[PDB]
């Protein structure tokens, strides 16, 4: 199960072919063996290249596997294929009768042709391709149309006169160039998998009737594995052309029975189930553009396609994008808190995780909008920027410091409430997501409000705390972009920590904070901004 | 679509669970506990001593393991028992099993 | 404490799911017990709380009850209901524990047992 | 006059941390006055060496040439040179050795057969393979281990590397250790280690008695409490 790869793969004779399988980066997974077998209707993997060195012997020369544990990978090579290679196969590691692996299918075959009349003619899916098709010099008024050869009988898809197949009505032109050039074109838009098939060329309805024998194959995307794993994030890209930039994008997720359900929307929409965890870029020269989805669950591993519609949604016949989705459930993303209570006026505290070792990048701290495209602009950093509006209610700080720091935000209001994103400038980017709730109540901390004062004297200013606060230690502290340092020698019994300001400047104008230790860890605090009068 | 009531890697036990939603009766259903247990019947008893008598019973009390001697090399956590070599004597480590002592 | 299931022949009049939290030989009184349902409390009526008369044969300790219904059409999400009990002497003086449909005596086993040598691994 | 350049096992180096490097001439003429140098690549000489040897009883003459090297040194893979210049050719014979740089590493796979049944019926003696397999670079080392007492090796032979049939590169080697068969019908299990450097902790090893080896006879009684 927490082994992952593609599921089948095609490929056809002569032909060379490359697989990945995906494993987690643990330390044995990253020293142990990796094999690929090939079972049957007798019962047991037979195996067919190792990763200690072993080749089989009808595999020597043919293949071989290698394994890049930084990736957290493994890969196989094949080449020389043929029609006795197709069957159903298994990626996997340790020892071969346990299950410590994946289930690989492999179609092979012939490499077609032999055909001078017909040539090939692979492209993608919902795109545009053209068929150009000579005709002899007598051919100056006479009929040009192409005919699609169904099972029994050819059907007209475009004729020289106007008329059009109304399966293919309105996608469809007839090109037959002037400069005395002999040829002439078909183009065809919104390619649909109903098109696929054998055409026939005409050139005029006489005995003349210069055919040309016709093949139609379209292009579904090749899947694309993605291995992140749970309580974790995923970016996706996709990569549409410019020909789409008018037209809005969409983004589905494959289901039973041949059915998109769409997450977001150029147009706004977005799935109820991944509110708020969602973000969305713009759109770049070509239009390429990329998704965020951060906190993925154990349901969101699938297929993924991402596209550009009039409507936003799933059509037959328009432009696509795929992407096949794993979630690890052997995952080392550590289990953080995803809710967090506070009160209005109250204090909020919040643990943020991330990879201990990029310890030394800036992290930052942003805010997700709804009613929207989906936007998330920046609040704080760990440089010391803040948004212009938060001056002296936040800050972010490093006491924890192995992987995990805290941070701190009081003055809770009901009107501060949504989706909270952390950020790292690490090349690994968890982007771990809590939400804040706010209840009925007043907060523990007690504190007189806001106060002006005279210039140069000595004033003191309380801070009570109730008995569950009472384990702890105690201090005042001034805000800024450098946050808290405390101030030693202010105290009573449980309950009353004062700050005493012996002489004043009005240097020391701003927002102090009253607030608890945990041994190590943070706990609730609160502030009162001192203005200095004459 | 079980429930892993216990999954215990080192005597490898797997206690599932899964109520057998039956056909589209009323709720005369039974709910099932998927039981499995590959005893090894290769190790020791003192399962980090390779110098002892190998095993014969093999007790589950699974009321215990439902919440320390337990018999199976767990995969990923290593063992070790430091080792007499001579080249003079030098008392040393080892790695009694492989690709998970790795310090890496 | 306990969470006792509701009784089979409860699950044919197909309306009423009663559902028993409980708590047994305890010293001193005082306690107080909530029933949880997934980190909400249920209504404070829908449940119903005991007082805690003493023990028959322990030397002085206590022990209360405390019952809840609902619809036995829940019984089939299930969802454990939480009985969150509330007891000074506890490590935390929270003891919860929770019980479901799915929690409880099964009637049909497997048991799996497998041999071999390839093992002394638990992959 | 014939010399072996000896260069000390990688299994010597991590036991000790004290890469000596010798280099042995067996069956010249034990005159006095003989004469062998330890020179780098450079030609620059290094630290001298004691404890030469003697006249050999049965004609087989020998002199030792200690030596020592800082082990990145080595690990570094230059050329070293001990040069023999004694009278009985003066001219000074050439003996170069380095490091192989280019060889990956691979692991040993210690299995470890036990006696066979036959030659249990012949009632005296019993034989233990220990194996080692698919490894590289060369030179492994292995001793045999039972009871927490250490084997001397006069009881066990080992093989020494050449390549694999199927392996392009992974060497292998054996282990033979013969016991009565009494003492193999003892129980009295053995433990073969091995030492090499593709090895984690450097270190793996096995172990087998009567009952793991070939067993006729499988006795489980399994007991399942509380279902
Ligand atoms: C029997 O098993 C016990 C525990 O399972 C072993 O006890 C300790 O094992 C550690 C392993 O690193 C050693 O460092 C200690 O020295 C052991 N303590 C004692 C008192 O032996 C014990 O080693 C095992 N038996 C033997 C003979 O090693």
């Amino acid at each position: 199960s927490p082994i992952f790869g593609p599921e089948e793969v095609n490929s056809v004779e002569g032909n060379s072919v490359s697989i990945t399988c995906y494993y987690p980066p643990t330390s044995v997974n990253r020293h142990t063996r990796k094999y690929w077998c090939r079972q049957g209707a007798r019962g047991g993997c037979i195996t067919l290249i190792s990763s200690e060195g072993y080749v089989s012997s009808k595999y020597a020369g043919r293949a071989n596997l290698t394994n890049f544990p930084e990736n957290g990978t493994f890969v196989v090579n094949i080449a020389q294929l043929s029609q006795d290679d197709s069957g159903r196969y298994k990626c996997g590691l340790g020892i071969n009768s346990r299950g410590l692996s994946f289930d690989v299918s492999l179609e092979v075959s012939q490499g077609p042709g032999l055909l001078n009349d017909t040539k090939v003619y692979t492209v993608d899916l919902g795109r545009t391709v053209t068929i150009n098709c000579p005709f002899k010099t007598e051919n100056a008024q006479k009929r040009k149309s192409l005919y699609k050869q169904i099972g029994l009988y050819p059907v007209l898809v475009i004729d020289s006169s106007g008329y059009v197949n109304p399966n293919y009505t309105g996608r469809i032109r007839l090109d037959i160039q002037g400069t005395g050039q002999l040829l002439f074109s078909v183009v065809i838009n919104q390619l649909r998998l109903s098109d696929a098939g054998q055409y026939l060329c005409q050139a005029g309805d006489d005995s003349n009737s210069n055919k040309k024998n016709a093949d139609l194959q379209v292009l579904k995307p090749e899947p694309e594995l993605v291995y992140e794993d749970l309580r974790g994030s995923v970016t996706f890209h996709c990569a549409l052309g410019p020909e789409v930039a008018n037209v809005a994008k969409f983004l589905c997720r494959q289901s039973s029975g041949e059915n998109c359900d769409v997450v977001v929307n150029t147009l706004g929409k977005r799935a109820p189930a991944f509110e708020g965890r969602i973000l969305l870029n713009p759109q770049d020269k070509d239009g390429s553009f990329s998704v965020v989805i951060t906190g993925l669950r154990k349901e969101d591993a699938g297929r993924y396609l991402c596209g550009a519609h009039s409507d936003g949604q799933l059509q037959e016949g328009s432009p696509i994008q795929a992407w096949q989705l794993f979630v690890n459930e052997e995952s080392t993303i550590p289990r953080s808190p995803t809710v967090v209570k506070g009160v209005a006026g109250g204090s909020v505290a919040v643990l943020c995780p991330y990879n201990r070792k990029e310890s030394k990048s800036i992290k930052y701290w942003c805010l997700w909008e709804g009613a929207q495209n989906g936007r998330c602009p920046l609040l704080v950093d760990s440089e010391g920027w803040v948004k212009a509006q938060y001056e002296g209610r936040l800050s972010l700080l490093e006491e924890p410091g192995n992987g995990t720091f805290t941070v701190i935000l009081n003055q809770l209001t009901s009107r501060d409430a949504g989706f909270y994103w952390c950020l790292t400038n690490g090349d690994t980017l968890w982007r771990t997501t809590v939400e804040i709730k706010i209840i009925e109540g007043e907060p523990n901390l007690k504190v007189p409000g806001n106060v002006t004062a005279v210039l140069g004297e000595t004033l003191k200013v309380p801070c009570h705390f109730p008995c569950k606060f009472s384990s702890y230690e105690k201090y005042w502290c001034k805000w800024n972009n450098t946050g808290c340092q405390a101030l030693p020698s202010c105290d009573e019994n449980s309950r009353l920590v004062s700050l005493t300001l012996n002489l004043v400047t009005r240097a020391d104008e701003g927002w102090y904070w009253c607030g608890v230790k945990q041994g190590h860890f943070y706990g609730e605090t609160a502030a009162v901004y001192v203005a200095v009068e004459e | 679509e079980r429930i892993v009531l216990v999954d215990n890697k080192c005597k490898c036990a797997r206690i599932t669970s899964r109520i057998i939603r039956s056909s589209e009766d009323p709720n005369e259903d039974i709910v099932e506990r998927n039981i499995r247990i590959i005893v090894p019947l290769n190790n020791r008893e003192n399962i980090s001593d390779p110098t002892s008598p190998l095993r014969t019973r093999f007790v589950y009390h699974l009321s215990d393991l439902c919440k320390e001697t337990c018999y199976t090399y767990d995969r990923n956590k290593c063992y070790t028992a430091v080792v007499p070599l001579v080249y003079g004597t030098k008392m040393v480590e080892t790695a009694l099993t492989p690709d998970a002592c790795y310090p890496d | 404490v306990y969470l006792l299931p509701p009784a089979r022949e409860q699950l044919n009049l197909r309306e009423s799911a009663t559902i028993t939290c409980l708590v047994t030989g305890f010293s001193p009184a005082d306690v107080f017990v909530q029933w949880m349902q997934r980190g909400q409390p249920l209504s404070p009526e829908k449940y119903v709380t005991s007082a805690p008369m003493p023990e028959p044969q322990a030397p002085g300790r206590y022990f209360a009850h405390s019952i809840l219904t609902v619809s036995e059409e829940e019984w089939n999400t299930g969802e454990t209901y939480t009985c969150v009990v509330a007891h000074e002497a506890l490590p935390n003086r929270v003891t919860e524990r929770t019980v479901d449909k799915s929690t409880g005596k099964p009637t049909l086993y497997n048991v799996s047992l497998v041999m071999s040598d390839t093992a002394g691994t638990c992959y | 006059i014939r010399v072996f350049a000896i260069p000390p096992s990688f299994a010597s180096i991590f036991l000790t941390k004290s890469t000596k490097l010798t280099c042995l001439v067996t069956d010249l003429t034990t005159y006095d006055s003989v004469t062998i140098s330890w020179t780098r690549q450079n030609g620059e000489a290094v630290k001298t060496h004691t404890n030469i040897s003697e006249s050999h009883p049965n004609a087989t003459f020998s002199a030792v040439g200690e030596a020592s090297i800082c082990e990145d040194d080595w690990n570094s893979g230059e050329r070293f040179t001990c040069t023999v210049t004694h009278t009985d050719l003066p001219s000074p014979l050439k003996q170069t050795i380095s490091r192989p740089k280019g060889v990956a590493l691979h692991r040993p796979d210690v299995y470890l057969l036990p006696p066979a049944r036959e030659q249990l019926n012949l009632r005296e003696s019993a034989t233990i393979t220990c194996l080692v397999t698919g490894f590289s670079p060369a030179d492994v080392f292995v001793q045999w281990m039972q009871r927490g007492q250490p084997l001397s090796p006069e009881k066990y032979v080992t093989s020494a590397p050449m390549p694999e049939p199927q392996a392009p590169g992974r060497y292998f080697a054996h282990s033979i250790l013969t016991v009565s068969e009494e003492e193999w019908n003892t129980g009295e299990t053995y433990t073969c280690v091995v030492a090499h450097e593709a090895l984690p902790n450097r270190v793996t090893e096995r172990t087998v008695d009567k009952s793991t080896g070939k067993p006729t006879l499988y006795n489980v009684s399994l007991v399942m409490s509380d279902t």
